[PDB]
């Protein structure tokens, strides 16, 4: 790969108010075909069996950046995700020439990390005031979780496992993945996100449309039910019941649910 | 005029968003002949 | 044997190929699509035999993770979830 001489820069963003308490705060670094720092390689070549298990070392090394949040040599950014706004949807894009057998386990394993970038994004934006104290409790125990299991495990077992382990496959990658369980929290996770974003959706789209016990009761009581643009507090709660309730089977991720609801 | 002057600067920024998409096409216009290149080369 | 043989593919390469072959995914001497495999034709009877029993293995396998995948998508009773 031939180093080409880009200029790269990285300052401080002086501004801070519309990014949250425990967001970004520095620019991002160049894109590969922005201003490339290393000349992409030829996966056709490497395509071939005799080169083949350089070609896994490399798909697995970008497949570890997109894991860890970071573009690869193969796998880049797509065309909707840009780095200056947090709110834009975060997809790759994979070059052809590699084999569709990479190319179908870098797809995995991107949107694995698509739901991990989504994920940091939305723990960021729920770590705002603006949302509540309940769904900051939450933002900090997903945190919390990314930072103690799914970097942990990754750190100590596919790092390892491509540095010094011979004859590594990245299908043994995948099935160490799924026997650590990480990824379907994570699909699971993912979900009760596009459930919390399409509640927002509704709650945010109906703008224009939305007893007699209180007099019999000598109490000056009444009724506030000015609704959020999103969920806070006992919605959430309800949300999160609902949830419980449709998961059906996983008695164990019953149980670390409802124990990150009561850390809640 | 806050509002109009936001307005204005959307549209420069759609605007930009456009040269974007031809600076992206460009790009991969690049990259083709590049691959050109290099094909020719070796 | 060599002077009979010297059209055929390797062991190494066939298990390389073979692995992805069982292991989802396609390989350059076989085209593996949802059901044909394309098999070429200078690979001897018997090892055309045996890798077409290892790849109705791997059909097998594909058939089973395609529906364990459309039932994850589903719900359906906790009984029949554990099952899956």
């Amino acid at each position: 790969m031939e180093i080409k001489e880009v200029d790269d820069r990285a300052e401080l963003l002086r501004y801070t108010n519309n990014i949250p308490l425990l967001g970004k705060l520095v620019n991002h670094q160049p894109l590969w075909s922005t201003n490339p720092k290393l000349k992409s390689f030829s996966l056709e070549k490497i395509s071939a069996p005799d080169q083949r298990r350089v070609q896994e070392a490399l798909v697995v090394k970008d497949l570890l950046n997109v894991l860890i949040g970071l573009e690869g040599t193969y796998i880049r950014y797509f065309n909707d995700y840009e780095p200056s706004d947090p709110e834009t949807p975060i997809e790759f894009k994979i070059a052809k020439k590699m084999d569709p057998s990479f190319k179908t386990f870098s797809r995995r394993i991107v949107r694995y990390g698509k739901q991990y970038m989504i994920l940091t994004r939305a723990y960021e934006k729920w770590s705002d005031t603006s949302f509540g104290m309940v769904l900051q409790r939450f933002a900090y125990e997903i945190r919390r979780f990314l930072e103690d299991v799914y970097l942990k495990t990754l750190v100590e077992r596919l790092e390892r496992d491509f540095n010094k382990v011979p004859n590594f496959s990245i299908r043994e990658l995948e099935q160490i993945i799924n026997e650590t369980e990480v990824n379907k929290q994570m699909e699971l996770l993912y979900n009760i996100y596009e459930e919390i974003f399409r509640e927002i959706e509704e709650r945010r789209t109906n703008q224009s449309s939305q007893n007699e016990s209180s007099l019999h009761l000598r109490l000056m009581v009444a009724f506030d039910t000015t609704v959020y643009p999103v969920p806070k507090g006992g919605a959430i709660l309800k949300i999160f019941q609902q949830k419980i309730l449709e998961n059906l089977g996983d008695r164990s991720s019953v149980m670390f649910l409802k124990k990150l609801l009561n850390n809640i | 005029e806050i509002k109009s002057l936001k307005h204005e600067i959307k549209e420069l920024r759609k605007e930009k968003n456009d040269t974007l998409n031809n600076y992206d096409t460009l790009e991969e216009e690049t990259d083709d002949l590049k691959n050109r290149l290099q094909a020719l080369e070796k | 044997s060599n002077p009979y043989y010297v059209n055929t593919i390797p062991e190494e390469d066939i298990l390389k190929y073979v692995s992805y072959t069982l292991l989802a995914t396609t390989s350059a001497l076989f085209p593996f699509d949802h059901e044909q495999i394309q098999i070429p034709s200078k690979i001897p009877n018997f090892e055309s035999g045996l890798l077409h029993l290892i790849f109705e293995a791997g059909l097998l396998y594909q058939s089973l993770g395609y529906k364990v995948e459309k039932f994850r998508m589903l719900n359906i009773s906790p009984m029949k979830k554990a099952l899956i």
